[PDB]
């Protein structure tokens, strides 16, 4: 029966800066158990870790279905899953007002697939469906822990039973498990020469005006053994990267060191941060200042960004309120420690008619790893990528009671499915592209990654 | 009041719809095959714009007969695509241009008539094109409306009709006056 307005119940825990990892640890085995992590980031948008665990329902599609679980109910839907995701949040009764220092309230949480795309626009079926792990798979959470790094606040909130929440964490034991080891060397999907030819493809379609810019991906796989949490606390230390995640799925861990917001959406202020522009770090620290400047001023780049940036005002454009789509920020460089990135910002309005979910509905899958038309680049990604990218270049992140949502875009990301470990590497191929040049960029994006799972 | 814009599965369509609304025009986006010519009449829209696309104007849907169809009877706008499919439609023809131009800007050069009513002159504006009306077979009923530095169509208008294209981008945020050259097309 009864709407719950009110804000949710909320015990302040010992500030401690490690306090998501720290808590995480007991959780990171039970499916359904997520963080979202800032990455420790000395970043603008670098404030907030998020824990949840034990939702009081669960989302799974694969493909045209949808299944619905909750404590005694199954129900399975060909109905477009943003909508079911919309209806199964109303129908928890819970809308607390927003609050800027607790942007989830309980909501959804979880991952969107780049597959989750075919349910959105046609698209062909040529690459091959290799890995069996949801098109989206998230949770429905009544409480959450919030790790505020700009107030140094530690907050536990919850619709029901604040208390009892805060003894359930305390009874859960970090009994730890053996290392993590790579079990044999990363081996990619295609050779130097399969690249190659899949690259001319491309600028034959950039010169016959069928499209202005694909991002082409390679897949890095590697067998392994011993804990993922294991892996994902090494890796976080040294990404930094200000969107990561770990979700323990039914079917396997998504470690995500993503560096990339794809859309927020902060009481009804929509922001995106398309990433599209690199070069690698430099050991010289004069030289690699040098290199920053480069990048700013780089031609090629700054093309690659504009179109982007063109695309996400039209992919916003589709819900925005008239007049609100603005370029507050064009071509700023942000150094992580693989690559300096050339980042671009976009702004707009939610109408009030409209909900987050119709925001990440008219934009998923991000043009930013698709390209520019987005329709026909992603048919171009379909026709040469020998396997469907799956969780790669799809979306993790929360859509609030409250109606925020943040999402990111899984670049940067690694699937860990049946003793297999999987990480894929694109780029954008534009007119001025060079092959080799493209393939190395592919490396310096993930080398510091795959490298640091070799030891 | 009323605009139809024709959606040739762009991703920049919906930059059109943002900036005609801001001008205070209601406008309704429909996808090149969601439409036929006898829906188009039932709506009973004021103007057409078509919008901006990948490929050819072969590949369009409806486009080419929209344009063949409403010629002297609605105001039509076509932006790039839609610019190259009215100078195809009226028997032009549509070839490579010398270098591709995607995301990048250029000085044109107008003659201050049709959508150019009052902007200055030249004009940066963002390209997003691999082809370009051939000048050669542009058709007589019409006027070269704008040039790039190295003599390539950047915009046509009908000498009798309200029927007028241009090949690069207003809408794009680099692009300067788009507000005010929309604005002309959509209060002449
Ligand atoms: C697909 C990737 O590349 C994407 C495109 C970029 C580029 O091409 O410069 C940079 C960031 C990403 O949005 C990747 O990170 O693996
Ligand atoms: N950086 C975000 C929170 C965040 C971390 N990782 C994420 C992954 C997806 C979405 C959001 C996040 C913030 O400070 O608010
Ligand atoms: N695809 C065409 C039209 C682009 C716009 O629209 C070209 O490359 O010229
Ligand atoms: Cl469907
Ligand atoms: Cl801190
Ligand atoms: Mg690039
Ligand atoms: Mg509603």
């Amino acid at each position: 029966g009864h709407m719950k307005t009110l804000s949710p119940a909320v015990i302040t825990l010992l500030w401690r800066q490690d306090a998501a990892e720290f808590y995480f640890s007991r959780l990171s085995h039970l499916p359904w158990a997520m963080l979202l992590h800032s990455g420790y980031a000395d970043h603008p948008y670098s404030r907030f870790d998020i824990v949840v665990a034990e939702p009081i329902c669960t989302l799974t599609t694969f493909g045209k279905e949808t299944v619905v679980s909750e404590s005694e109910k199954r129900t399975t839907t060909t109905d477009d899953p943003l909508q079911v995701l919309q209806q199964v949040l109303d129908r928890a009764d819970i809308r607390p007002t927003h609050n800027e220092d607790l942007p989830f309230q309980g909501g959804a949480l979880g991952l969107f697939g780049y597959d989750l795309g075919r349910r959105f626009e046609s698209l062909p079926e040529i690459a091959e469906q290799d890995i069996v792990l949801p098109d989206m798979a998230v949770g429905i959470y009544d409480w959450a822990l919030i790790v505020d790094h700009q107030r140094h606040t530690v907050s536990l909130l919850s619709h029901n039973d604040v208390n009892a929440r805060r003894a359930w964490l305390e009874s859960q034991q970090f009994s730890p498990q053996e290392d993590f080891t790579l079990t044999s060397d990363w081996q990619s999907n295609m050779t130097r020469e399969q690249y190659g030819e899949k690259f001319r493809q491309v600028q034959e379609y950039l010169h016959s005006g069928d499209c202005y810019q694909v991002n082409l991906a390679q897949r890095f796989h590697a067998t392994y053994s011993g804990d993922e949490w294991q892996a994902f606390l090494q890796l976080n230390q040294a990404n930094r990267a200000p969107f990561s995640a770990f979700l323990r799925l039914e079917q396997g861990a998504i470690l995500s060191l993503s560096p990339e917001r794809f859309i927020l959406c902060d009481n009804s202020e929509i922001q995106t941060r398309p990433i599209k522009g690199t070069l690698p770090r430099l050991p010289d620290p004069q030289e690699d200042s040098k290199q920053a400047v480069k990048l700013a001023n780089s031609a090629k780049d700054r093309a690659e960004n504009l179109m982007i940036v063109d695309l996400m005002r039209n992919d916003i454009g589709r819900v925005a309120v008239a007049g609100s789509v603005k370029v507050p920020e064009l071509f700023v460089v942000e150094p992580f420690p693989a690559v300096h990135h050339l980042v671009s910002t976009i702004t707009a309005q939610l109408p009030e008619q409209l909900h987050a979910s119709d925001l990440l509905r008219a934009a998923f899958p991000g043009g930013s790893i698709t390209g520019a038309p987005k329709v026909r680049a992603m048919e171009i990604i379909d026709e040469l990528e020998p396997q469907r990218r799956n969780a790669w270049c799809g979306s993790i992140g929360y859509l609030s009671f409250c109606g925020n949502m943040d999402t990111s875009i899984t670049i940067r990301t690694l699937t860990a499915i049946n003793g297999q470990i999987f990480c894929s590497a694109g780029g954008g191929i534009v007119a001025d592209s060079q092959e080799e040049a493209e393939y190395q960029e592919t490396f310096d994006k993930v080398n510091r990654i795959l490298k640091q799972l070799e030891k | 009041g009323m605009i139809l814009l024709i959606d040739n599965y762009d991703s920049f369509t919906w930059n059109l719809y943002q900036y005609f609304c801001e001008l205070g025009a209601d406008v309704l986006v429909k996808r090149n095959d969601a439409l036929t010519l006898a829906d188009i009449d039932a709506l009973k829209p004021q103007k057409i714009v078509i919008s901006p696309g990948p490929c050819t104007p072969d590949e369009a849907g409806i486009s080419l007969d929209v344009i063949r169809h409403y010629a002297g009877r609605l105001p039509i706008l076509g932006v790039c695509l839609g610019h190259q499919a009215m100078a195809q439609a009226f028997g032009g023809k549509v070839v490579r241009a010398a270098k591709v131009m995607h995301g990048k800007t250029s000085p044109i050069t107008h003659n201050g008539e049709g959508v150019f009513r009052g902007l200055a002159n030249p004009l940066t504006v963002t390209r997003y094109h691999s082809l370009v009306v051939e000048p050669d077979s542009l058709p007589a009923c019409f006027d070269v409306t704008a040039w790039s530095e190295t003599r390539e169509i950047m915009g046509i208008r009908h000498r009798q009709w309200d029927l007028e294209g241009v090949q690069f981008h207003p809408e794009s945020i680099l692009s300067e006056q788009g507000h005010q050259l929309l604005a002309n097309f959509l209060h002449r």
